[PDB]
């Protein structure tokens, strides 16, 4: 696989979050709680493109956390999430991983995750078009995403 | 196996044949050679300005190898070519830069001393890091690899000496630029490797040529990269020429079929003052047609009845660069320079004296007979006020150029105290000013064949005579960036007002006094000017009036003018004491005025022509 | 682009392309440098040298020979790492 340093954090944030909370193995609702939960987030402006509440986001994943009796290896799922993604990142052949890539191979990996988004709302040729109108092909980090927007503002409006 | 990935075989490239034949500098391989091979500390660096062949050394050296005329301890060994660019290029890891390094020394020394790496460019050796060209520093002062290296002579003391712990460790071999001798030597035995890549033939006499020429005009450059270019460039024209038409007749050719469409499309303008234009752009286009006919028919006499460059191709190459005209006066210069005092009276009136002593030092440098290291014509002349002194200097600057303001004038009266001679010099290391050199410096070191002219030079502090004192003479002056710039092809032209009236040895006497004889004895000829007589000033009466028609000319505007009154103006010009100045106030006190005062009064308007007639006293349009 | 038809005319200026074009067919150390002052016309020269390439006037070693205009910026544009430049 061919990580970004923002998969990578999301990672380690959930690893570090596993080994406090003492499991045998990290689900994927630590890797799903680290991206909802990260700073300069791509996942939450992602389902505002795709019409999903940000009310349920946090509280209908952390009762897939609490249940668990409290090093981890990841889970199975998981990887067959990160081998999805590895497989939608070589149409639009961007040379890494990405977030958005994270997210949808945990739609496609994991059908309890599916199941949520299903339940609020989302299906997989719309969440396919959430970054198109948000993205505007890709390097290492993240400095596109509709530049003008965050490095300028409307004399005219 | 990690030498083939990031590394090439020198000497497998020397024994294809695809290296040049290296000629002469025994003296620097031997030492190369038995540096080499010694016990410890085995590892030579080639040092020398950019261009007298430092990679031609060990190219040589490797072909020497592969024929056998080393010694025995250094009989069937093979030169690598490590190259650090590529070894850099994936290491985004912790210590997969560090680990490819490793496995290419430990490779290295595996061996028992079959291979003599060669880094090229070693000042870049330094970084790699990010502790990085430092793990080698303990395999060098052993002696495992032989280090042969090559790196300019001031790169060296930036990046290398800054180190002493690492230099150390390398042996200098300095490599000095060969002579005019050794550099024809060394053009005749790589003549025949581009004989061959451009399909043509080269003179030995073009040859001796391309560096005898190429040692007084280039300077900026060193010896023989500064010329083997000639040669080249010479063959890759003539080969042009060769598929194509020559030179002279393309030219000719691509601006006729561009005056075409100009006039095509000029001959639909709707307009009246158009009409004047379109009537003079064609006529210049019926007269191209007509000598561009004549050297197709001219090319024909040769073609029925050029194949090989020689000292002639060369001349060419260098004058279209630098600028600088040096060639053999093709029969259309010289029969311009024989009129030359012809064109110059033109614009200039009188002064019979000194106009055959600046136009005579062109001539006899075109020609060449002059010092080859020295100005062209260095001469001060000096005289009356309003004479024509400083007009001179620009009828010359406009027959060389066809245009006055490309030659570089300096207003000497500024410099009033001795401290604004930085101004011309530029500001020593440290400084305020230092990132923009000199002023004087650095507008000749561009173009060096200009005409500089320092206008009213007595006003100024003698102080900046010693400066310019070893201008003429040398033709040489060096900035603070230490860069030398040479004077010897331009015209050094000093105006001055000295003496004001006396007759010759009140001048002669005035100058000694306030020059020294070592400032004096630089100079060419001190020409000195001469007032204006009566009769030579009906003349620059008939220069004023054209210059104002030809002024007058935006708006089709003319006059006549009579003779009474040509010669009313003349015998206003008056008080031999301001020379020919109150002559251009008269002109447009008399007509200037009147003619602006009816011009926007209505009553005059354009295409007219007013003539001008003697009323009892005044002018009257 | 200058097939496309989309690069000015460049009209004039004969000495100036001819030197580039028998200095780019050189054996060695074929690298010509246009030099001046700001303003003068030195892009509207090799913009000329490419309609001239795609018309056809260019001697024998220059046919057919593609243009490229690098461009430094975008090359240096995410490369933080150690070798990625
Ligand atoms: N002794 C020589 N015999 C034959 N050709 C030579 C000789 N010295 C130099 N040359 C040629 O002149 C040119 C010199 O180029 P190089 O020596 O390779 O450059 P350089 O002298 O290393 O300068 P730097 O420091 O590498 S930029 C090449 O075309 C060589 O083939
Ligand atoms: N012999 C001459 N022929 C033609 N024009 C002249 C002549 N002498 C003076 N002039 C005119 O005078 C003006 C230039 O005079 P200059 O020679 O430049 O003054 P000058 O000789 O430098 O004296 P000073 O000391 O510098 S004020 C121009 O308008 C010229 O047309
Ligand atoms: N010979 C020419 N033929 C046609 N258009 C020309 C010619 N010379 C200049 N121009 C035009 O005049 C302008 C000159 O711009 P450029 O020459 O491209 O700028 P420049 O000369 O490269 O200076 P810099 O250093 O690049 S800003 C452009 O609008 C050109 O189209």
């Amino acid at each position: 696989f061919n990580p970004t340093t923002k998969t990578q954090a999301a990672l380690t944030a959930a690893l570090q979050a596993a080994s406090t909370a003492g499991n045998p193995e990290i689900r994927p609702a630590h890797l799903l709680m680290a991206l909802l939960t990260q700073n300069d987030g791509i996942a939450a402006p992602l389902l505002e493109a795709v019409g999903v509440e940000p009310a349920t986001v946090r509280a209908e994943t952390q009762r897939l956390l609490d249940r668990l009796p409290q090093q981890p290896q990841l889970s199975r799922e998981s990887l067959a999430a990160i081998t999805t993604a590895q497989q939608l990142a070589t149409e639009l052949d961007d040379e890494y991983v990405s977030t958005e890539h994270v997210m949808v191979g945990l739609a496609t990996g994991d059908s309890d995750v599916a199941k949520l988004l299903t339940g609020h709302g989302a299906s997989p040729q719309a969440l396919r078009e959430a970054f198109v109108k948000v993205r505007g092909t890709s390097p290492e980090p993240e400095a596109t995403y509709q530049a003008l927007q965050k490095y300028s503002t409307d004399l005219t409006a | 196996q990690a030498l083939q990935k990031y590394s090439t075989d020198l000497t497998a490239r020397a024994r294809e044949g695809k290296l040049d034949p290296v000629i002469g500098r025994d003296n620097e391989i031997r030492r190369v050679v038995q540096v080499l091979s010694r016990r410890t500390k085995n590892n030579p660096v080639l040092i020398g300005e950019p261009g007298v062949g430092k990679t031609a050394i060990v190219e040589g050296l490797a072909q020497r190898i592969v024929a056998g005329d080393v010694p025995e301890s250094l009989r069937d060994k093979t030169i690598v070519a490590l190259d650090l660019g590529s070894m850099v290029a994936g290491s985004k890891y912790r210590g997969e830069f560090e680990e490819r390094l490793k496995a290419v020394l430990d490779d290295i020394k595996n061996s028992a001393g079959q291979i003599i790496t060669f880094i090229d460019e070693l000042h870049t050796i330094v970084g790699a890091g990010a502790d990085a060209g430092n793990m080698i520093k303990p395999m060098l002062a052993r002696g495992e690899l032989r280090l042969v290296g090559a790196t300019t002579l001031d790169e060296y003391r930036k990046h290398i000496e800054k180190d002493a712990a690492l230099e150390r460790r390398f042996q200098q071999v300095y490599v000095g630029e060969p002579s005019v001798e050794d550099t024809i030597g060394i053009l005749r035995g790589l003549k025949d490797r581009y004989e061959v890549h451009h399909g043509v033939r080269i003179t030995d006499s073009a040859l001796v040529a391309a560096a005898t020429l190429s040692d007084r005009y280039i300077t900026a450059r060193f010896l023989p990269d500064k010329a083997i270019d000639l040669v080249d460039e010479a063959a890759s024209r003539l080969r042009m020429e060769i598929d194509s038409r020559p030179v002279e007749i393309d030219e000719v050719e691509r601006l006729v079929r561009r005056l075409e469409i100009e006039e095509m499309a000029l001959s639909k303008e709707e307009d009246e003052a158009s009409a004047e234009r379109l009537a003079k752009l064609r006529s210049e286009l019926a007269d191209q047609k007509e000598k561009l006919a004549e050297l197709t028919t001219r090319w024909q006499n040769e073609k029925n009845a050029k194949e090989e460059v020689g000292p002639d191709d060369i001349a060419d190459v260098v004058s279209a660069w630098t600028g600088i005209p040096a060639g053999r006066l093709l029969e259309g210069e010289t029969a311009k320079l024989l009129r030359m005092e012809d064109e110059l009276g033109k614009r200039v009136i009188g002064q019979k004296a000194a106009v055959t002593a600046v136009s005579d030092a062109v001539r006899r440098s075109r020609a060449g007979v002059s010092d080859p290291n020295r100005p062209t014509g260095a001469f001060m002349f000096l005289g009356p006020t309003g004479v024509g002194k400083t007009e001179l200097a620009k009828a010359l600057a406009d027959f060389l150029f066809d245009d006055e303001r490309a030659m570089v004038r300096i207003d000497m009266s500024e410099y009033g105290e001795k401290h604004t001679v930085a101004r011309l010099i530029g500001a020593p290391p440290g400084y305020v000013g230092y990132e923009a050199g000199g002023q004087l410096t650095e507008a000749v070191r561009r173009r060096p064949y200009t005409v500089v002219l320092f206008d009213e030079i007595e006003k100024a502090h003698p102080d900046v005579f010693d400066v310019l004192l070893q201008v003429l003479d040398e033709g040489r002056l060096t900035d603070g960036h230490g860069r030398t710039v040479d004077f010897r092809n331009t015209i050094l032209i000093l105006t001055s007002n000295l003496g004001s009236g006396g007759s010759a040895e009140q001048v002669l006497a005035a100058v000694r006094a306030t020059f020294k004889p070592e400032f004096i004895n630089r100079l060419d000829d001190v020409l000195i000017f001469e007032g204006l007589n009566p009769e030579e000033l009906v003349r620059i009466v008939d220069i004023q009036l054209a210059q104002l028609g030809k002024r007058l000319a935006q708006r089709r505007l003319q006059l006549q003018v009579s003779l009474p009154a040509k010669r009313w103006l003349a015998q206003r010009g008056f008080d031999p004491v301001y020379g020919a100045r109150p002559l251009r106030r008269l002109v447009q006190q008399a007509i200037g005025d009147q003619l602006a005062k009816m011009l926007l009064a209505g009553q005059v308007h354009d295409g007219d022509t007013v003539p001008v007639n003697v009323s009892p006293d005044a002018d009257s349009l």
